[PDB]
């Protein structure tokens, strides 16, 4: 149910949506075809829900890791750029957005996390994960917190886990073994242990989210934080002169952060598939359009060769690429959505001290296999199941059902899976 | 038309309420790491109050040597369809499951029932069947039938051999 | 202890004398090009006047793609031992043959008899049996028995799964 | 049953046995260990018969083609020359005498057939198979025969068969397919047809054997013949000046003659296995010893590098190598003994006009599979079977047996197969 002759474009609210909006304006002024840019809360989940019905945006922007899921659950169109266009962008980035040797989205920019510090409070930033507690004591003494970062998304904590050892899926002979999950390995445990210790030792706090930490650091109440190219713009306008540098080392091994290429896919249920291609190739992926976005919020290291050159004189892209090289690129396998919740729930538990590391992490190991068949639906599947197991036990078995259970969570979930089955071509009764 | 290649009865030391609850959220688990995707396709409470669940299971066989090469060529996942019925008054949970992946060729079918233990409601009883149908013909019939096929076929070659030899033999003098 | 996976009767339009003569010099022939070496190990006329022949046959299976690579690793030839008895008065030729190559694992056994045709001495009758013994247990029994083995085995994993799930489930609250 | 402290050596009677005898004399004069050289009729068959019992010579000389048979039927010892010794001989010849990557005999010399002609009668020899009949007419007119050669051994006729097409076993991927026999192929038929035509057209005669043809040509009654390096010595002492040249071409394609390396094996039933090695390595395979043999009868192209140099100035070795290159090397597969009888019987039949080419050759195709299990015994097997099928029919079924049949042909045959079984390691009741 997508209207023809407009374009609607979703991109996360931490990205530079106004910049992107401006690029649409140029597009409208030239073609007369209106462009609408939205930033819906929890978009990683919201797209799938709406995409399954046949609704949603024409263009969807997210880290490439979830695009394999999206594509194989019949939600994305195969992109068909010319050979000349592909030469324009780095082939490394084309690969992040390639599944079963089909291109499923346009790569936009390469993103990875760095250490952002306060140059007025930390003259020289710690090179060492383990030096932080000691520093916090000194800093607390002067009335400040050493480090604060988003402890709610597992992205931000992942670097510290995959440091001493720890992985999503072992990569063997050009394929990922989905049966091999390094969430429960020895160093993954030590990494996560370190984190929790820090909260127990009063140094961090489990509650801290993105905004809490953005606020504090940009207020100058904290010395360091961990964030991406996008966050720089809010630091800039604040009166804190900042550096971006390598992440501290754990056990004298680099902090490894998963790398994502912000890619841009075209909805399978979209009449405007050739407007979407022109907008993406001939307006966004140009020095002009990419600058517009980057001006509003930085994109990290753009996949457009011709603008990455004009940009990598930036000493912050430099530090992003350093850290990017120090970690792994993210898999675009369908099992990724599964993996992410598994660890997401693992981390908070440890952090709020409710489950201990070994328990929460062992849990994750297996929860990582909680995929749906249409892996774009894995998140919807969780919510429907979590609803049914509460009902079945509390209501139905006790003989208090009044009708079919969790009918609204079920409604959409059913559609995703149904669409996914067709795409996967399974035959049922 | 009946041949239950197997049949089994076992007992859990847990009350049916909890065995059934746990059976609903069985996957994914460490003892069955080959079950990688489970989805509820439809669920209805029927006019009699019986909860019906139809579930689809995707299984990836554990042959991790040439898997990267193999999956490019073809999918490595097998699918089984499942139908369960829960009666909450009489406390029974049936479960009939077939593989969908190679049912044209073969069709294993498993039936399971969980009721409380006649002697102790705290325990739960699980009876279990399984039918292999190779071609709608029992495994045994089919497998023997092949022997007919080729045994007699090779037998028929030997008789040509004899004729040819004899023809040459008759031709000598 | 009996299960003749097959059995057959056929007629040659040739007199037993010549069918028997020809059977003695059967190999090598065009219809059986997989039989590459035949040797008479021993031959005796017994006290009753019955000619006994023990023959050994070497057969090379026709898998000519990787044969050069394969034979370096291992021999590509299968061997069957053979025992024949000729009674020249009553005009019967028996022939009992086993494979020797994989008899520890399996043992196909074929029995053949050539007597003249009751209605016409010019024609010859060939009756034929064959026993497959997979493990001294019929093919059917053995093949079903495997299903027991793994079916129940997988069944036993599912019950661990349940306990583990239940343990986690019981642990929640 | 072989005596210790002597050596006994068999080599075919067309080879240079006296020369070889002289080499033994030097050996005896130096060691004091006596050497006895024999040339038993039908040695290709005689060795196996005696070898099976545990009797025979210590050293056996024959074309390499039958050595794979001999070895695998447990009759030959694995030879163990030093790495330095192997460098002394061409590695091409070591290969002819290598089976299952084990060396089974010492190669001595490379032999192939050429066209020997009378330079006084044929000023220029025909380059063309098809020109011969025309020539015979002219030559008959002057009271002579154009060509005469051994029509009894298939070796001599083989070149003309494998000319337009025709093979023993197809060679596929470094192995021979024993199921693929080119005896019954299209050109193999045309080749053999040509031959028989020539007899029908009075040009040749089916009866001609080795000696008949050697005599006539060396008497000067015929212009050409086909023979090997060995035959040159009897031509020399005769008052005919001769040339050796390429074989005529059939259908304008080279005449292909199978090539054999005369090799020398050590009997498995021999106490003198280390005397036999010293005699072979340190006396025969030297410039001295090889000359001795070559002087008596020429060896073709010796496999000893250091003497092949001193020799290939010979314009006849030149012509042997030319023809050798124009055809194939012989297989040392066990199925070779089978192959040889199959064609041997094929050829005479065509020649005596009793069976026609298509019949006799079709027959060969299948008779080529008439191997024993111990392929060294394939010849004995034939004779015992040919005896039993005559008996069984004529005597036993008619009720005139007086006891067990063909007991003496059976006796030895049984032993070969029994020895072969052990070597092949089959298990029986
Ligand atoms: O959460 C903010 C930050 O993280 C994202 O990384 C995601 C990953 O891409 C998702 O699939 C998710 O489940 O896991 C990570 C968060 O835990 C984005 O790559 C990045 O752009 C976004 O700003
Ligand atoms: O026959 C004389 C000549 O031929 C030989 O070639 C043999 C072959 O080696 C044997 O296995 C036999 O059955 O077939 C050919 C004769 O038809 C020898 O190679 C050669 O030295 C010998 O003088
Ligand atoms: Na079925
Ligand atoms: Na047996």
């Amino acid at each position: 149910k997508i209207e023809e002759g407009k374009l609607v474009i979703w991109i996360n609210g931490d990205k530079g949506y106004n910049g992107l909006a401006e690029v649409g304006k140029k597009f409208e002024k030239d073609t007369g075809i209106k462009v609408t840019v939205e930033h819906p809360d929890k978009l990683e989940e919201k797209f799938p829900q709406v995409a399954a019905t046949g609704d949603g945006p024409d263009i969807i922007f997210w880290a490439h890791d979830r695009f394999g899921g999206y594509a194989q659950s019949g939600l994305l169109a195969e992109i068909t750029p010319a050979a000349a266009f592909q030469d324009k962008l780095y082939p490394f980035t084309w690969d992040a957005v390639r599944y079963n040797g089909k291109l499923i989205a346009y790569p936009i920019a390469v993103e990875a996390l760095s250490l952002i510090y306060n140059k007025d409070l930390l003259p020289n930033p710690p090179k060492t994960w383990e030096e932080i507690p000691a520093l916090d004591k000194e800093l607390k003494a002067k009335g400040k917190s050493a480090l604060m970062f988003n402890l709610q998304e597992p992205y931000f904590t992942w670097p510290l886990i995959a440091a001493d050892g720890g992985y999503a899926f072992k990569y063997a002979a050009g394929k990922y073994d989905i049966k091999d999950v390094g969430v429960d390995n020895a160093g993954a445990k030590a990494g996560l242990t370190f984190l929790v210790d820090l909260i127990k030792n009063k140094h961090m706090n489990a509650d801290t989210d993105y905004s809490i930490a953005e606020a504090a650091f940009n207020k100058g109440e904290t010395a360091m934080t961990i964030n991406g190219p996008w966050a720089w713009s809010n630091i800039d306008t604040s009166a804190v002169n900042y550096g971006v540098t390598v992440l501290p080392t754990f056990k004298g091994q680099p902090s490894k952060p998963f790398v994502g290429v912000l890619s841009a896919g075209i909805n399978a249920a979209s009449p405007n598939k050739e407007l979407a291609k022109e907008f993406l190739e001939n307006y966004l992926l140009t020095d002009e359009g990419l600058e517009a976005v980057n001006k509003d919020k930085p994109l990290g290291a753009v996949a457009l060769k011709s603008y990455e050159e004009e940009l990598a004189k930036d000493p912050r892209i430099a530090a992003t690429m350093e850290n990017a090289q120090k970690g792994e690129i993210m898999p675009n396998i369908p099992q990724m959505s599964a993996f992410w919740y598994a660890v997401r729930t693992a981390v908070i538990n440890a952090a709020s001290g409710r489950q201990t590391v070994d328990a929460a992490l062992a849990a994750a190991q297996t929860n990582a296999a909680a995929n749906s068949v249409g892996e774009a639906c894995t998140d919807m599947k969780r919510e429907y199941d979590q609803c049914f197991n509460r009902w079945f036990a509390e209501k139905f078995l006790k003989g208090d059902s009044s009708g079919d259970p969790c009918t609204d969570l079920f409604k959409r979930y059913q559609q995703c899976v149904q669409k996914a089955i067709k795409e996967k071509e399974i035959p049922i009764e | 038309d009946k041949m239950k290649i197997w049949t089994s009865e076992h007992v859990f030391d847990h009350p049916w309420e909890t065995v059934t609850t746990a059976a609903m959220q069985k996957y994914p688990n460490p003892m069955n790491p080959s079950v990688v995707g489970v989805d509820v396709l439809d669920r209805h409470i029927d006019p009699s109050g019986k909860l019906h669940s139809h579930r689809l299971l995707s299984t990836e066989w554990g042959l991790p040597s040439i898997v990267k090469s193999l999956i490019g060529a073809a999918r490595t996942k097998t699918y089984v369809q499942e139908h369960s019925v829960v009666d909450p008054v009489e406390k029974t949970m049936e479960l009939k499951s077939t593989n969908i992946s190679f049912t044209n060729m073969v069709s294993v079918d498993e039936r399971l029932i969980y009721k409380p233990h006649p002697q102790d409601p705290e325990k739960t009883v699980l009876t279990q069947e399984a039918i292999i149908t190779v071609k709608g013909v029992s495994l045994s019939s089919y497998l023997e039938g092949l022997m007919a096929s080729t045994i007699s076929s090779n037998a028929s070659k030997g008789r040509e051999a004899m004729e040819w030899v004899i023809h040459k033999l008759n031709a000598e003098i």
